[PDB]
DNA sequence: TGCGAAATTCCATGACA
DNA sequence: ATTGTCATGGAATTTCGCA
DNA sequence: TGCGAAATTCCATGACA
DNA sequence: ATTGTCATGGAATTTCGCA
């Protein structure tokens, strides 16, 4: 069997609602498989064509062999099987209800709670760091961070910090106090 | 005056008149018999507005004020009076074109890595298309790897906007641009420190500076005309297959898409290289490295016969940028402080400023 | 299709496929172990959709199509079968740059005699003076005697008046233009014919054609420059002193001012030269005579290493004038009727009309 | 004594008044001595500025170094004096009340008449071929017209029929017709 | 160890400003 | 304080396929 | 039948469009 | 049915002034 190669596959996966940040309600996650690599797009709903609109400015960078998701509404729609027919994209769902990926997209969780809080508003400005972040982030399993992977190439901006990513007493306490 | 022509009149022998001429008194004035005719010899102290009168008539060169002059009169060493006063007119100097062409370009080396070093610069305005006027072109100087996007203005905000998108992916060592309005702001020079990018600039008005994007910019236009043949122009749908089509496009002097030089890898996108398919990505990596550092690199050419390179202290003079009708095409002279490469120069503008500026934006001083 | 494949899949030997390889079927589909790989062949009834889509892609020239599909395919002969696509790309063909360049110029003979031939043109807008925004230029062919006249536009009426005034001093035989509104009317045609001036034409946006009197409008406009620095541009009263100035500046490789071209003596201005004091007229009159045929005359330049020169019935491309913002340069292709002259020839513009065309304005039609 | 050239004396004089054409009144003549090549200008009167306006065109092409006069008003004025010393132009007037030019003079004057006869207002218009044909008309003195004199050439417009010059019948008439 | 043709490389030309 | 670039398609040169 | 300097000629460069 | 041109000022070459 041939070896994994980046492009080889792209996990995407909606996150939201979220707080109204400049209009926008959702993050359209985009993870290449073999490298780890994210991608994030802003979007106003979890639908066929915010997908679509977002997956096409990606795909205008590259394009994946494979798209793999999860029987969300947006992605098993006609709509979506056609683009994605369109780009010679295979379309792959996880079974309903059921590695390198998965931690990824916990990480992105946790890492935007841990920003959103004190400024639930603020998150679109923030998701080009976050994704500086997650991309120049150790993976401990292969020596490198996907950026290495990606580009063949060290970064000029390290996350030198692997940080807490912890939520502290300050936080735990406003985020116990947003939600009331 | 009088002085040197008396004892000419007598016979005795002075520096530069030959003696075998014959020099006499007639109608008042220090006649002499020459080849081509007889001419006033005219005292010294009478000389200097002598070729000024000549010279004025139509402001003309050497040669053509020379032979208005040798109409009337003969004095030695003529050409040397009629020289110093075309290097002493404010107005020829300043008018005048060049006749000495700038030196050889240089070939500035490829940037080592992507994100090294990023040239960036719009297109526009544009037929107007869903109320979008301008391109904004971002190409990674090592790769030629191209980013557009569609703009309304070529305004600071809308390149900070646009930026954000693009170093979501990474962040460049640098950022090279013209001294375009929108890039030469404090708000870009903030938004820049804020990510430790540095921001370089093409000396004035020499897009060859940001030869790599301009000469991309040439590929966008092209490609967009070809797909919009016999079409209406609405080119906003098609920045996203220009971009697509022209970063996996073979360089056939490379041999290699600027995608290929980003990632190694072709992407699903038709007629995808397989060659790289049984190595391991890092066996891949360790390829692309290879790769990258044995790319060709032009050197720079010959010079032309009658080219021109800048000394320190010499007198230079600046291209005027916009120059209004009839009005001079050349600043007043001003002089070179420091050679920073053989074709670019930091002169004292005689106000005086430092400016950065490009030989070909120069001409040296005519007459030292 | 499968008919030149089937025997090749079996061992036996085919036309251009060389023997020493080895050829197989594999997941549907005939290929071929290549020094740098395997590769799909095609039969030969799929082969052109295959150069299509490749080419297709960022519509591409030779080599950089060729590397798109030489990453799936192998077939005898590649190239043969892309050069033939791209030979046929409309899109390519009117949009794409020549590499060729124009054969080197032609230096037409110097007019026998004053009057023999005027170059005419404007200049302008200029900066409004009296409320007059252009100057009609005229240019005599032999003696480069020219005439100026400031005019509020360059109207077919104001050609009229001005030229009525100068033909009072002599009619032309020819007069040549550009093409250019005021001078392709009727209104003009008919007040040349009125005289026996017969009217000569550049061919359409070729202006080296008139370079006479191009050349003379520099001048022109340098020495009202030099006039006017640090004034306001008030250039209606300047327009005869340059006219007087110009007429009887000296010409450094010619040795004589225009003027005396014009009449073999110099009249009452600065510096008038003096050599033909003692002849009579008559004698001045002959001695004109000679210098008028003896001028030096230069001779065309040496070809540059890759230029063209065109063929009858060769396929060529005019160029487009006033292109849109993202529209093709060129016209689509049209056949040379006629070779007029080296760098001048008529074509049928496949609409089809016959027209005069520059060189300049032209590239060959590539890939036969 | 060196030979006459073209140059050497323009020779002016205003003729009219005459009937009002296209607002103009008047004709500066100037003839150049040594060729006999003439230049006619139209003036609204025959004063020194109408003349220096007229000049100043033709001063522009050549520039005599005697301007000769009658002691015209126009000429004797200290303003023309100061405009032609401007230029290195010596004047040099006729005695009051007192060749090839005098015959000039004469054949204008003719020849004018022979045309404005029918059509008095039309003379704007003709002043360009009434040039022509001055300069392009044979002197039995010497060999050649003014036009061959001034530019050492033939010329595209020869007058091949020196002509009547002579007012017929039905003019002489309509002459002492316009008269009345 | 050499031939004809095909493949590759060279590179001048022009267009981005 | 900075610096020209590269698709293109005929031609020139090298390589291939075969003895 | 030759030297140093001056005069002349050459000519690439750029700007008119 | 038409077609490049020429001022310019350093350099290259020729000529001059003198033996
Ligand atoms: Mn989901
Ligand atoms: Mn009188
Ligand atoms: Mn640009
Ligand atoms: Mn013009
Ligand atoms: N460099
Ligand atoms: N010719
Ligand atoms: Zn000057
Ligand atoms: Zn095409």
């Amino acid at each position: 069997d041939r070896p994994q190669k980046p492009f080889d596959k792209f996990f995407i996966d909606y996150i939201g609602p979220l707080p109204p940040s400049q209009g926008y309600l959702y993050v359209l996650v985009v993870v290449d498989g073999m490298t780890g690599f994210t991608w994030l797009y802003p979007t106003k709903a979890p639908s066929t064509s915010a997908t679509v609109k977002s997956l096409n400015v990606l795909t205008s960078i590259a394009i994946p062999k494979v798209i793999h998701s999860d029987q969300g509404a947006a992605f098993t729609s006609s709509t979506f099987a056609e683009w994605a027919k369109e780009r010679g994209i295979h379309l792959e769902f996880s079974t309903p209800y059921h590695g390198k990926v998965e931690r990824k997209n916990s990480d992105i969780k946790r890492l935007l709670t841990k920003l959103l809080v004190g400024r639930p508003t603020k998150w679109y400005d923030l998701l080009p760091v976050v994704q500086l972040a997650l991309n120049n982030t150790y993976s401990p399993v292969l020596k490198y961070t996907p950026h290495q992977l990606l580009f063949g190439i060290d970064s000029n901006t390290p996350f030198a910090n692997q940080d807490t990513l912890d939520l502290t007493r300050e936080e735990e306490l406003s985020l116990l106090q947003e939600i009331r | 005056l009088d002085a040197e022509l008396d004892q000419l009149l007598q016979g005795h022998y002075i520096k530069g008149y030959p003696k075998q001429y014959t020099y006499f008194l007639e109608d008042g004035k220090v006649k002499v018999s020459r080849p081509e005719g007889v001419k006033i010899i005219p005292p010294q102290s009478d000389r200097q507005k002598i070729v000024l009168q000549a010279h004025n008539l139509a402001h003309t060169g050497r040669e053509a004020t020379l032979l208005k002059i040798a109409n009337l009169y003969w004095w030695p060493n003529m050409r040397k009076d009629v020289v110093k006063q075309l290097g002493r007119c404010q107005q020829c100097l300043i008018t005048n074109a060049s006749n000495k062409a700038s030196g050889p370009i240089l070939r500035p080396d490829r940037p080592q890595k992507p994100f090294d070093k990023f040239f960036i610069d719009y297109i526009g305005p544009l037929p107007p298309s869903q109320g979008y006027l301008y391109v904004l072109v971002v190409v990674d100087g090592m790769t030629g790897f191209t980013w557009l996007y569609p703009t309304k203005a070529p305004s600071t905000s809308a390149t900070v906007k646009s930026l954000n998108v693009l170093t979501s992916i990474a962040i460049p060592k640098v950022i090279h641009s013209d001294q375009g309005a929108a890039f030469t702001s404090s708000t870009f020079a903030e938004w820049a420190k804020e990510r430790g990018i540095h921001l370089e600039f093409s000396t004035p008005y020499h897009p060859q500076s940001q030869g790599k994007v301009e000469r991309k910019n040439s590929d966008i236009k092209r490609l967009l005309t070809k797909l919009l043949v016999g079409r209406p122009t609405k080119w906003y749908d098609l920045l996203p297959v220009v971009q697509l089509a022209l970063n996996n496009t073979y360089s056939p002097v490379l041999k290699y898409t600027p995608h290929q030089l980003l990632f190694g890898i072709d992407s699903n996108t038709p007629f995808a290289n397989q060659d790289t398919l049984d190595l391991t990505r890092e066996e891949e990596l360790s390829l692309l490295q290879e790769i990258r550092t044995s790319l060709y690199h032009p050197s720079t050419p010959p010079a032309s016969s009658r080219s021109w390179s800048p000394v320190v202290g010499q007198l230079v003079q600046e291209r005027v940028a916009r120059p209004a009708s009839l009005r001079p095409r050349w600043h007043k002279p001003s002089t070179v402080l420091k050679v920073l490469n053989p074709r670019t120069v930091v002169i004292l503008d005689h106000l005086g400023n430092n400016r950065t500026v490009s030989i070909d934006n120069l001409k040296p001083t005519s007459h030292q």
